[PDB]
């Protein structure tokens, strides 16, 4: 959003991650 | 200067606003990222993975008893075996599941579910099953003449130990709510119910009781929204050495 | 037969004619640590063929009042071959895991296990505020009991296990049980003598039962240690 | 397959299946997989166009959302006749996030996580009542916050040097002002916390299970800058905390059992059931029973 | 070999070496200069890609953090019948940096600093208790914080002339408001400032030994704007110096005595070790002894 | 004007923010810059200076004495002359180093150490020792046999007085801590010990007691963070004349 | 930072003000829109109606 | 006007609707 | 960041200063 | 040492492979079964279930 702070740490919550990968625990076999 | 004011909600503190704040540590390097087997990065991920149904959710069922149906050898036919109450919002064998705990954290579900059922007994034990999925609207089916007009998988035992009933999605409403009425019409979503569609016959050196393993999951259509506190966890005093966390 | 499969891993080998399939948690392979994420600059040992096999365990009595078994890695393997020496001798240890359980009866025999494997399976005491000592831990190559399968031993449920890298042993369907687990921690190396990776659980969710003759019904875990590497090499310490 | 999913998936129409050979319906737990069978294949379906989104889901927005993480109150006050086991204008917390229910349970359903922390610290102030003291007034205080990390020297008096902080990070703010705000770091020396530890904390026999010294934070030290005055005080320092930038690894099953310490995972359950020992689930009068049976 | 050093070197993989007329572990610390045996050559090692960044050892991040410099009590309240040794509602301080050891210690790493300085001043009050007084409640009040120069007159009274600044620089701050904040410049006569001086002052024999007179600041003096009341307050002015824009040389040893002035660097030690004259650092019982040795 | 709201940590003073405030001396001119001789950057040029180690930390050893390690000629092979306990953490030959002091300011550390040895004795003075370095895990090394298991250099006294061992990064975790924990596994770096490799002759006219200096420094693998206030400087009350600087 | 001032009506809450405040509900997703006979924009529309 | 909030529904009035359709009120008939 | 003052020291702390020569402690000599 | 773990099945039959481990080029008929060039090791068999 504004973030003018030195440390990118300090940044707000990063809600954009969509991948994901549900066979890894769903089909986890060969 | 810039001319300013403030506007309602300056200085309180919501917690779920979206903001930077001040880093403490100047100049901090964290740890370089490695990479961990089994990353999650959506919580639907979770409820799509099957776990048990307490369905022998009954006294003198302990510990793991509770998670398994005996089935016996009957005399009369189309007998009614169990049903499952499928009320999740509710206290019941769904709720200590994997897609029934993810969900109790959330106010709102849609999307369809898969009931898996695995076969127990041993290799020359033989039996058909129906498994049968009633939408909403009246009584829990007592009978297989009744049970038989819902959805419903007839299931030979064979080779393949399992078998999966399809809960879709049929509702009148976008999405489902919890809501404590179990009754409610955007709360209840029909029942599930078992018979024999023949018997379970075994030879003599078989154990004559057998026992089925029933599991729950979320398919892709599965979709949780309205965060809450999940109703499953409580606290009436500190813990155990919570206070010496001061001293 | 419902599936056959052969695992090799060195100078040993299990056949297996009556399987389901093998599970590689969370679909990954072991492997070997990359310069990029190295921590330890010292060069490691890589014994290979030497660590990199399997060692079967005790048997257990499968019983009709049994509750589980559970084997903690690598204190298990400890004090065991090559593998055993080498990590007496180092400090650092990194290493995966591929699993075989054997259960086999015969066609009149029903039972189903589930067979686990649990990341970071920190236990809890029950009724009791102190926490488990060394000795509730670290069993050895002989491993433990559940006391409350129905928890985990730990206050969470079985119910909800199968989100672990898991199988089942089916006497009606199968008779043996395959993972495969890559290195799981939060650091590129451990020191193998104060904690434990993985959990192996055995647990009895359906009960052992026949009317013909009864036999004693075993079950054998094979554990074979994956690119194994060590650091820190000093005296053994044990 | 990995892919990016904004949507639940959409469902498509299927006809009648009377085909040898193929069995959808049909799979094998022992495998250790998840059913495969579609509602397509299970049923005679039509094609939904699914519109809904999982942004709500995703472990950010599951987890990013402040919690009570710390609760003191302590006497501000002339505190010259009181025992040594008071916090006498001060006190230090040994940080953790296990002290609180929802927050531990929340947590506790991932093996791995990597975040920053967000601290926001809320105090308030409540008049003496104890003898026959009068409500007063509430005054307007400047509260210190400062972090000793690990083998840093902590205050033992509301006036002692350390509270000088020539390096320890500082917060001074005040009552009637908004409630302090600070980000802390990814402080853990591995790549990810350990939400569960199965080791020891030592190179010795008698060290701490189930936690990580990797996972050591530090000590929290709040003290009030302002001297004591006529009348007591009790000052109430609530810290919450909101993790952000977040990863996580190894879901595990959640807690049914209540949680009985914080330095362990020790369990014995309500005395009946729901959440007993032998009955997670309330218990119905039989397997062919159901509570709430709609009757007309 | 001057260059841009961002993260820790990389390692890289070696052998085994025997080789006639190479001994890179063999040294000679006669020379003055440190050992350049490398890891590579001394034992072999694997090629590790280092991502460890180095950061937070800058010399402004190290020394870029605000630290009391200041700290101030005095009685706000009708002072005719007081003595005059009291400060009679302000109170004036010769800047210095020598006064709590923190900052100090942090300082004297170093034989000559370059900085502006960020100077920010705490206010808090408190109800005197003397006497049968009761609580009344905190006022808000204004302070007025003036810096004069060398050479500049200061203030004799809380409402002397001197405090209408006509060309002083003052702030004015209420309790109330934020800490008040302002940046001074590097203010020294020469291109740095002097941490040691090994010097003296004036240009005869009994002047000051070890400040320099370059480096000399002036006084900072801070009153109560608002005139008394009927009852008695206790203000404490506390002001933190934050260091910036820093240029540092000729790194010193840190000090292991305790200081004893502010004026020189006069030392006794403690009584016993650790950090006696005779014995910095805790005994043991041999040289073949280690206290923490792990048995099992 | 426009709209605004503030947010939580809104008029506090947090000592390590980095922010620009008002000048308090408008349009003053700072002195030009001249060259210095040795400026410093980086808090790690400093550390990777070597300095003495306090070996001799034992009483009956008094101010200098403490800096330096008698050694003498045994009867006896293979026996140990002194060991080195590696916590820079707590107090020990490490701590007063320029290592371990500008270490001490922070919370965590990583990296590889170099442990450099001169002998200060006669020219014709002979001998060969072994320094050892041995990762944690266990008890301390007390025979030669158990000692050249570890990291290790055999030195031989000649024309170069001095000898270097790395103490080489050789860590579980991907940084380490001070603890005050010393049996920590994630702040345990293991011990240091010294034997005779062969003994220590002399001849009549030289001493019999020879001395050696041990120097400990950094490398460039050698990394720092979560900088806190160092333990080793404190103040119970006001320093002389502090109080003055009122008056 | 940015030097600024308050102006007058500054913390004052106004009935009629038209600003965005903070959504307590993040990530939230609305059920999609579906078409409903007789939508109304306008108040005029109905006042034309006998 | 401003809205640097990451939820759409964050934003302020949207008083921009100029169309309407009286006839479906007034002349519903064929 | 923002320094809108007239006066260059008036700005925030310049952390990017990322250049050394240790060999002017550890080798001094020739 | 060298080992194979054998599942009773369709097949009935299992192979044991006893490689070529030596440390001479050949090995020698003797009559002593305890000498260095002739002694070859053993086989066992044990229940793994
Ligand atoms: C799992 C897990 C999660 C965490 C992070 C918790 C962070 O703990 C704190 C808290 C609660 C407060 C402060 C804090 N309070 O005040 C200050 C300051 F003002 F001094 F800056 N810092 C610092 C930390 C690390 O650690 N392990
Ligand atoms: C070494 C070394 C470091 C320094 C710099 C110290 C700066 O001292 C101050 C302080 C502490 C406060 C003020 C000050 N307080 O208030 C005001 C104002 F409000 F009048 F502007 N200025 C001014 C200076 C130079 O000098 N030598």
């Amino acid at each position: 959003q504004i973030n003018f702070y030195k440390d990118s740490y300090a940044a707000s919550a990063s809600k954009q991650d969509f991948s994901q990968d549900p066979s890894k625990f769903t089909e986890p076999v060969v | 200067g810039v001319p300013t004011y403030l506007l309602p909600g300056s200085g309180q503190f919501l917690t779920t606003d979206d903001h930077s704040s001040a880093p403490a540590l100047p100049c901090f390097n964290p740890t370089p990222e490695m990479h961990i087997p089994g990353q999650v990065r959506n919580m639907l991920e979770v409820v799509q993975v099957e776990s048990m149904m307490e369905i022998n959710n009954t006294e003198s069922a302990v510990g793991m008893e509770r998670l398994k149906v005996d089935i016996s050898a009957l005399t009369d036919v189309d007998q009614l075996l169990f049903n499952i109450p499928l009320d999740i919002q509710l206290d019941g064998p769904l709720r200590n599941t994997l897609v029934g705990n993810i969900s109790r954290y959330y106010t709102h579900w849609s999307g369809s579910l898969e009931m898996t059922f695995m076969f127990c007994g041993s290799f020359m034990a033989a039996g058909k099953l129906i498994l049968c999925y009633t939408p909403p609207g009246g009584s829990c089916p007592t009978t297989r003449e009744t049970a038989m007009l819902g959805t419903h998988i007839v299931w030979d035992f064979g080779l393949q130990s399992s078998v999966t009933l399809i809960i879709p999605w049929i509702s009148g409403s976008h999405y489902r709510m919890f809501n404590n009425d179990a009754k409610s019409t955007n709360a209840n979503v029909g029942y599930v119910t078992c018979f024999m569609q023949t018997n379970l016959i075994v030879p003599s050196e078989s154990s004559d009781t057998c026992s089925l393993i029933g599991f729950i999951a979320a398919k892709d259509d599965f979709s949780l929204r309205l965060m809450r506190d999940s109703p499953d966890i409580g606290q009436l005093d500190h813990l155990h050495a919570a206070e010496a966390a001061y001293q | 037969s419902d599936r056959v499969l052969q695992l090799k891993l060195g100078n040993s080998a299990i056949v297996t004619q009556e399987a389901a399939n093998y599970c590689c948690a969370y679909g990954e392979w072991p492997n070997y640590l990359p310069d990029h994420e190295a921590v330890a600059i010292d060069k490691p040992t890589q014994p290979e063929t030497a660590t990199d096999r399997f060692y079967t365990l005790k048997s257990v009595k499968w019983e009709t009042g049994s509750t589980g078994w559970w084997w903690k890695l690598p204190d298990a393997l400890n004090n065991i071959g090559m593998f055993g020496q080498n990590v007496q001798h180092h400090y650092l240890y990194r290493s995966g895991f591929l699993i075989h359980v054997q259960c086999n009866a015969t066609k009149f025999h029903q039972g189903a296990l589930l067979v686990v494997a649990i990341p970071e399976h920190q236990r809890g005491a029950h009724n009791t505020n102190t926490s488990p000592g060394f000795d509730d831990i670290m069993k050895g190559e002989e491993g433990g009991t559940f006391n409350h399968p129905y928890v985990l031993d730990d206050g969470t449920s079985l119910a909800c296990a199968t989100i672990f890298p898991h199988q089942w042993i089916n006497l009606r369907t199968n008779n043996s049980a395959t993972i495969v687990l890559p290195w799981m921690n939060a650091a590129p190396m451990d020191f193998p003598l104060r904690h434990n990776q993985w959990t192996l659980a055995i647990i009895p969710v359906v009960p052992l039962g026949t009317r013909t003759t009864s036999s004693m019904v075993p079950i054998t875990v094979s554990i074979a240690p994956m690119c194994c590497e060590f650091n820190g090499l000093r005296h053994a310490i044990t | 397959i990995e892919s990016i999913i904004k949507t639940a998936t959409d469902t498509v129409k299927s006809e009648i299946n009377a085909e040898l050979g193929v069995v959808p319906s049909l799979n094998a737990v022992e495998t250790g997989a998840t059913s495969n069978t579609e509602p397509e294949e299970a049923i005679q379906t039509r094609t939904v166009i699914n519109q809904h989104g999982v942004s709500e889901t995703l472990v950010e927005n599951f987890l990013s959302r402040a919690a009570l993480v710390s609760k003191r109150s302590f006497e501000y006050k002339d505190h010259t006749s009181s025992t040594a086991r008071a916090d006498k204008n001060f006190f230090k917390w040994t940080i953790n996030t296990r002290s609180f229910v929802q927050l531990r349970r929340k947590l506790e359903l991932f093996t791995y996580l990597r975040f920053d922390a967000e601290i926001t610290i809320l105090t308030t102030v409540a008049v003496n009542g104890s003898g026959n003291n009068t409500y007063v007034g509430l005054p307007d205080l400047t509260l210190q916050a400062m972090f000793v990390p690990t083998g840093a020297l902590t205050p033992e008096k509301q006036d002692s040097f350390h509270w000088q902080s020539g390096s320890n990070a500082s917060v001074f703010f005040k009552i009637s002002d908004p409630p302090a705000r600070i980000t802390i770091p990814f402080m853990c020396i591995n790549s990810a916390y350990s939400v569960f530890y199965d080791g020891f904390a030592g190179f010795e026999k008698n060290g701490l299970y189930g936690i990580n010294p990797a996972d050591t934070i530090g000590n929290l030290c709040v003290r009030i800058v302002n001297e004591h005055q006529p009348v007591g005080f009790t000052v109430t320092v609530r810290v919450y905390m909101k993790p952000k930038h977040i990863k996580a690894w190894a879901p595990r099953p959640p807690r049914t059992l209540p949680y009985m310490s914080i330095a362990n995972a020790n369990y014995k359950g309500k005395e009946r059931a729901p959440n007993a020992l032998s009955a997670i689930i309330g218990n119905r009068d039989s397997v062919k029973t159901m509570p709430h049976n709609i009757v007309n």
